[PDB]
């Protein structure tokens, strides 16, 4: 067995978690009561003496409103009270408050609940951490938790699904600060981080789904499909990415450069060919992070097909784009793809705005172009830190001003590292 | 292209498509340290709060010194009004008694003179 | 971050405080007897932010009423919603403050202040999670000004980690009640700079100018001015009282609106102005000088941050369009070193009588014009030591006067420094 | 709570006290025995177990004639006998006798009776002292009382209602001496003093009331209306109230400059708008002290309205006043306007000369023009003092000539002070 | 301040004192037996200023009658109202003063003064609140001048805080009782300058001139002169005996009428002038009363008021008249004759009214002036004094009783000093 534990931190982490676990249940046929009429689903679901299947998941949100959703939601019976960790006061959009003030208060309780899940695993692979960059809890507590998971589970893999901040649906002016702070502290402690740019997801819901003002649920329905595509071979008996260690093997040649770009197709409003959805994988309008792959070189590239996909069609599709397009890999790395087909068909939430399709594909590529997302964030950080705007709210929580600049230097080195390898 | 079979399983298969080989052969905190930093950030919080309360306690004592000074001003206004009034009342009493004594003294000199007149007559 | 403790002090404080409870009770559907009779559950979702839960399906305002003079209490008691307040939350003295800040702050105020803190401490313990305090008062008088800032200082010593928020009414020779307003106001601005986290500057000068020039009221009364105040106070508390994306609270308002601790004086604004419209007009009128409740031209400075709430059924797409449009057209009235410093929120429930409204919280460097006007009236009196003996007779030193005005002029310089800062 | 104790010294203070307490009883519906069929009148009336409402007042006079009329008049049961304090010899128009020779023999008794009144107050605002300038008791005994009150009660508020002397209704030729002497001695001890010029009241009684030879009774009934206006803010619960502390704060820019100018309108012989009666307060004909405010600068304006008055109308009236260039304020006064509005209309004594009106106003204004009144007094003083005329009557009672020049120099400093505060 | 103690000394003192008591008793409704027979209550309101209430519903004058000559008080008891006085207040010797001031002041009068102080103390201690004393006497004789000024001095010793008031009759060669009257008057004036607070100057010269020139009495008698005296004494005590605005008493009069302690000698005037027991067919009008009051023909001192300046003036009108019309005649008289009032005493002319006129008159005015012109009286006495003292005429009448020339030189010096200071303030400018 190859159990994975999912950890959801902050509002974004929890509400996306609701979307994913809902979608998992629809894919694996688990009812909202936990009952269920391939045994790979046990990597994400444990089982109780009453025959109930329970997500291997912990939820952390120190604002009782959000976690009360999970307690009274549609899939509320899936979860046990010791998986839900709340408080009274959230981080108030403050990284220092989430990391230092509340972090010192709740970290042992949170690790204790994680330990109770890990004691039910015979072969724990590691962790899947869902959190925002911009929230004070999603950024501040997550970084403390990743620090401690490296201590308490040194040999275990840690993957993140990180929500990259966007003005359209922002919740705080200090989100660029929290973003740089949590990326700095987490950098050594994550093996593979899939960033989800809220602006890219916003643009996809408007263009491809004909939604004027996408909600959190709109974005989360689309994000769940990507998470599902990334975890599908863990939850079913697939061939590619069959354990967390294989993600850094197939995508992360250098440990700091561990931020793959996700492209997904098709997104259809509620039947395209293998060649069409394959072409869509190379259109930046389908990326989950806004950047231009023409401004970079690939280090690794995997194609994760789902549903009715036959190998001869894939290899014909790949052959077509090779002749018409230039796809620059770095010198030291082979120019090509790792392809995986998962026969399990793409599933949508019934009544949602996503239509059921016959076949889908998610491309995971490690391009140096994703450094552009870091450059946009680093500039907004620079605009405010030059005047020390808002810094006093972070210092008031016991954080030292030097940590701002020490974090920013690490983001400077990360930008240079992306330059060096994209030479 | 060069296709390379990787795996075949129940719910899917994987392979690898190579379009061009690489131009270049090859590839070019503890638990105590964490608690030390969380505790230092807490003691900075507590130092800042101690310094805020220290300033507010300094304002409390200024508020007492203001109220105390106003009470001292009122007591000094009373003591100075008291000594001034007793000063003029005793000065007025001394003056008035001194005037009445001179008046009765002049009338007594006349009394002596009337005796000299009656003495000069029998003489 | 659930409950707010509300305090109203002095004649002005208790008049506009009563008008406030009158207005938001009608919004949440509470009658003067404390019973709920509304038609929507949106009204009761966060009603515990301001109302306590009394046995018998009764809602009692979490309000504390304070005055050194007993007359105002009686006027509030016999007012429209007089019976809704907890009768043992009335704390009134007997001998007034004599329009004298020194009497409210030092002498008469001290003798009553512990009776007030007892009632504050009782309401604080019936709180699941105390969010902070909001105080209504004037700065030109003696009780709300001198005893109100004494209350603030003592509450900060007892609750150093709670937010302090004030609605502070600024004096104007156009609507004066006493000849010593420049002294009373300057001595209080000194206190507010040091001891509050957020202050709404309600300028009687602006309320009068709006009534005379825009509302065509030839002879404005306090009833006309207070109509603007109640509308503004309803607007700037909407995000605290009704649910939304931001889960707004007073600490989050301070984090995103206050880049530097001393610069926490807000310019309120409201549209439409009414005596006792479309989205593109609401957006424009809101940034118009004729809608500012502080007598400052925002086009005379630059916005550091702007928080705006739209109430009523309307296209948030169209609203978000116009807000971005205005920002781009008037780009020279916003600082460039704070990305995304204009945030929009929406609430479906319109205020009473209106079908669409917009309320503006601005942190503008133009607010220095309010403080320069008070500084000029202060220096005009203080250079001749006019009326100074009524303050020295209470125990004050002249130094407190010069120190308070130097601090206020420093605040002016500080606002100017960030008016001229560039990227 | 919020009690004011009234002290009436000398014939002028006592007789004006008669007019005022009679008017208060009518305003509050109190019968001459103190029985009565808004509890704010309690600031001026204590109450006995029998429901009897007794003024918080002392009547003091060194001679028994005037107070004997109270003891046998209409309101002889209104006061306790211990509140009516008389000696047997008056001051014979001599400050020195009122303050020393005759005044020291009764000062302890007066303070003991005032202290018993103070013991019946839970929140004493202060004292109101009614007296004349020219009388020997009104001048000398009031000065002694004010000094002794400062000792017994510290900085507790002490306010005056002073009768400025006029030749037409005079009683002594040394009245200018008594005036300057009591003004010097009392200056440190009074927080605020409302002056009433008998000649100004004399002229109003002739022009507005068509009274050919006004008597004290005619003068006092008009004076009582002004007094009632001042204290109505303390005796009635109205819209805008002004307590003793707010009077002192808003009318006195410097400790010595504490002499507001009273004006009253309408004065009609037995309805004018709020704007009309307000504009009348700045016409020099309605002023209680003869002077020309257009030749001076205002430093503070306190308008006390009573009756049928709406705040919108007061705002509109005062806004008009702020446009008139003939009404000049000092450079250092961003605004000098304070407004009080009590809703109970002005009461008139049946059988009097004043007509019942629906609204009225009394303005208290601190203007540099009142120094003109100090100039006329100081000149009359100088005429006689240059020859030491009559001074021997004061020296014979124990006073020294140095007390005269020291008092006259203080009045010179006072005149100069009005000049200084009027510059820019 | 209610009770006044009255003292009359010598022949002239007891004569004008008796007439004073007849006149004010009629004004207050008291008959020669002491019983009140009047109709109004105002007659009785302040009647205790001059009368004690003796049991039996009677009123006894608070009066002390003094003379070294026994005969003059026999005539008092014999005259009308002789029976009204307290019999124990008669104090008589058996030898007069022979028109000799020294006999009255130093020898015979001093041997009787303790007997007078007996009666003075009994009437003074019985007083609730003693105003002071009023003394009637001549200055030209021996008892009233000599023993009268001695009495003043002795009374001032025991009652120094009370007011000392006199009606002092000045001698005149037109109505003379001896050639040494200039001596007696100068010696008495010396005492009066020092020991009294208020002195009314009753000049026999003016009284004779008025009787002869205005009343056309070819040979006037003391009865004729004393009709003018009692009319004046009634007028100048009206404000003490009846209720008015000023609550007038003897000290208030002194305070307001005497700017300098030595200048306390008043010039009284009266209108209308009449002969005794004569019916007035036509009453006087307020303009007539006012103009005739400031007329030199109406002064009871032989001084022209237009030869000096008034320091202070007190005027009392009696009868039913318009206080408004009075006020406008008085203020007019002042404004027209502005040059006879000092300018440096503001409001130095005071007016009072009493509704009750004196007997026989529907309307009357009485004038009390402190005018510098009164120096003409003292100059007249001083010239007459000097003409004798140059020659030491009759000095042995005085040295024979114990006196010395120096006491004459001193008294003459002090009266010439008094003349100088009247002249000083006559010329004083503002
Ligand atoms: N895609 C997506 N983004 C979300 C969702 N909820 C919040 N966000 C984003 O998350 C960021 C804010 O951080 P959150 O994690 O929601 O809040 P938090 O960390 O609990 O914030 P605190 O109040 O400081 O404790 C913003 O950039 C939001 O746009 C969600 O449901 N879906
Ligand atoms: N308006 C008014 N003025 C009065 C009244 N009575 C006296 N005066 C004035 O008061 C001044 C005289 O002072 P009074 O108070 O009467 O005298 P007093 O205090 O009794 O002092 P003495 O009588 O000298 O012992 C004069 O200027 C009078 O005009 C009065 O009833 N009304
Ligand atoms: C939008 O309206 C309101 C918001 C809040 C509030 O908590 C809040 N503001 C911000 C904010 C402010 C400025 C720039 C920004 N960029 C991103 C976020 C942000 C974040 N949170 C409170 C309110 O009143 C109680 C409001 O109503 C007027
Ligand atoms: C007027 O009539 C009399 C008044 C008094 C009397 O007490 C008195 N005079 C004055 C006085 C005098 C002069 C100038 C003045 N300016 C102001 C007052 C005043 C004040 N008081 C006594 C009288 O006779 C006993 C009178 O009768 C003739
Ligand atoms: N906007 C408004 N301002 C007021 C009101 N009442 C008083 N003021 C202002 O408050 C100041 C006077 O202070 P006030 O509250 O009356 O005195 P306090 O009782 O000692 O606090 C002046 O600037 C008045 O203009 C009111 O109802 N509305
Ligand atoms: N006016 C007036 N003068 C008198 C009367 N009797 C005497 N004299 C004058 O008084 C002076 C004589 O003094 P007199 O009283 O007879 O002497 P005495 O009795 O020893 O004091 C002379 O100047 C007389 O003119 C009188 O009845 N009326
Ligand atoms: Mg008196």
């Amino acid at each position: 067995m190859r159990e994975c534990i999912s950890i959801h931190v902050g509002q974004a982490g929890v509400q996306i978690g609701n979307a994913c676990w809902e979608l998992y249940c629809l894919e694996h046929g688990i009812q909202p009561d936990g009952q269920m009429p391939d045994d790979s689903f046990n990597t994400f679901f444990s089982e109780t003496g009453a025959g109930k299947h329970v997500p291997r998941a912990v939820f952390v949100d120190l604002e009782p409103t959000v976690i009360d959703e999970v307690r009274t939601g549609t899939y509320r019976q899936l979860f046990h009270p010791e998986q839900l960790i709340t408080g009274k006061e959230d981080a108030a959009n403050n990284y220092a408050r989430g990391h230092y003030t509340i972090g010192k208060e709740i970290i042992d309780l949170v690790l204790d609940r994680i330990r109770k899940l890990a004691d039910q695993c015979t072969g724990l692979q590691g962790f899947l951490v869902f959190h925002s960059f911009g929230g004070g809890t999603g950024s501040g507590f997550t970084s403390l938790l990743m620090e401690r998971l490296s201590v308490d589970y040194g040999k275990k893999s840690k993957l993140e699904f990180s929500i990259y901040p966007a003005p359209q649906v922002s919740t705080a002016v200090v989100e660029p600060y929290n973003s740089i702070l949590t990326t700095h502290t987490t950098l050594e402690h994550s093996d593979c981080a899939f960033m989800v740019d809220n602006e890219a997801i916003y643009d996809i819901c408007r263009r491809n789904l004909d939604i004027e003002r996408p909600t959190y649920t709109n974005l989360n329905r689309l994000i769940s499909q990507i998470v599902s595509s990334i975890t599908a071979s863990l939850r079913f008996d697939g061939a590619l990415n069959v354990d967390l260690t294989e993600f850094q093997t197939n995508l992360v040649p250098y440990p700091r450069i561990h931020f793959p770009l996700a492209t997904y197709a098709p997104v259809i409003s509620a039947q395209l060919s293998v060649a069409e959805i394959t072409n869509a994988c190379f259109e930046p309008a389908n990326q989950m992070v806004k950047c231009d792959p023409r401004h970079g070189k690939y280090m690794a590239c995997c194609l994760l097909y789902r549903g009715d996909v036959v190998p001869k069609d894939v290899n014909a599709a790949i052959a077509t784009i090779k002749t018409k397009r230039s796809i620059q890999f770095v010198d030291w790395c082979p120019t090509g793809f790792k392809v995986g087909i998962n026969y399990q068909p793409p599933t949508v939430v019934p009544g949602g705005d996503l239509a059921k399709v016959q076949r889908a594909v998610c491309m995971l590529s490690n391009t140096t172009a994703i450094a552009e997302a870091w450059a946009r964030l680093d500039h907004k950080f620079d605009l405010m830190y030059a005047k020390r705007a808002f810094v006093h709210w972070y210092v008031g929580e016991g954080m030292e001003e030097g940590e701002f600049s020490e974090a920013r230097e690490d983001m400077a080195a990360l930008e240079k590292d992306y330059e060096e390898v994209g030479v | 292209m060069e296709v390379i079979e990787l795996n075949k399983a129940t719910s899917g298969q994987s392979w690898e498509v190579i379009l061009k080989p690489p131009s270049f052969d090859g590839v070019p905190p503890s638990l105590e340290e964490i608690q030390k930093k969380l505790e230092a950030a807490e003691e900075r919080r507590k130092y800042q709060e101690a310094e805020l309360l220290k300033h507010l306690a300094e304002k409390r004592e200024h508020e007492r010194e203001v109220i105390q000074k106003a009470i001292e001003e009122n007591n000094n206004f009373i003591k100075m009004a008291k000594e001034k009034l007793a000063q003029k009342m005793e000065s007025n009493k001394e003056n008035r008694e001194a005037h009445l004594a001179a008046m009765l003294e002049r009338l007594q000199e006349k009394d002596k003179h009337a005796e000299e007149v009656r003495k000069n007559k029998e003489l | 971050m659930r409950e707010i403790v509300h305090i109203q002090a002095g004649q002005c404080g208790n008049q506009i405080g009563a008008k406030f409870w009158e207005v938001i009770s009608d919004e949440h559907g509470i009658d003067p007897t404390g019973s709920y009779h509304g038609d929507s559950d949106l009204q009761l979702e966060r009603i515990n932010v301001y109302y306590n839960e009394a046995t018998g399906n009764k809602y009692v305002p979490r309000a504390i009423l304070v005055d050194l003079e007993p007359g105002t209490m009686d006027s509030v008691r016999s007012g429209p919603f007089g019976q809704i307040f907890r009768p043992d939350n009335f704390v009134f003295g007997q001998s007034g403050a004599g329009n004298n800040w020194a009497k409210g702050h030092y002498t008469e105020g001290a003798e009553l202040v512990d009776s007030v803190l007892d009632v504050v401490r009782k309401e604080s313990e019936s709180c699941d999670c105390l969010q902070g305090f909001q105080l209504t008062h004037s700065l030109g008088g003696g009780t709300g000004s001198g005893m109100g800032t004494l209350l603030i200082s003592k509450i900060r010593e007892e609750y150093p980690d709670r937010i302090m928020n004030t609605f502070s009414v600024m004096p104007s020779p156009k609507v004066s009640d006493t000849v010593v307003e420049p002294y009373n106001a300057t001595l209080s601005v000194h206190q507010l700079v040091e001891n509050t986290d957020e202050t709404y500057c309600i300028d009687n000068e602006a309320l009068y100018d709006i009534c005379f020039r825009t509302l065509k009221l030839t002879t404005p009364t306090y009833g006309d001015l207070n109509h603007l105040v109640s509308a503004t106070m309803s607007g700037v508390t909407t995000c605290l009282r009704f649910p939304g994306q931001l889960n707004a609270d007073l600490r989050k308002l301070a984090v995103n609106m206050v880049p530097f601790p001393r610069l926490h004086f807000f310019m309120p604004g409201f549209a439409p102005l009414t005596s006792r419209l479309t989205v593109p007009e609401l957006t424009q009128q809101m940034f118009d000088s004729k809608n500012m409740m502080a007598a400052c031209d925002p086009r005379h400075g630059r916005y550091l941050t702007v928080a705006a709430i739209f109430r009523g059924r309307m296209s948030m797409k169209e609203v978000d369009e116009q807000m971005l449009n205005v920002q781009n057209k008037n780009s020279s009235y916003f600082v460039e070193w704070i990305p995304n410093n204009v945030k929009t929120a929406v609430c479906d429930i319109p205020p009473r009588g209106l079908k669409m409204s917009a309320t503006f919280i601005g942190n503008s460097t133009a607010i220095q014009e309010l403080f320069k006007r008070i500084s000029e009236q202060f220096t005009a009196m203080f250079r001749r030591k006019a009326f100074l003996h009524w303050y020295t007779g209470e125990g004050m030193d002249e130094m407190e006067f010069t120190e308070a005005e130097s601090n206020m002029n420093d605040l002016v310089s500080e606002y100017q420094q960030y008016q001229d800062a560039t990227a």
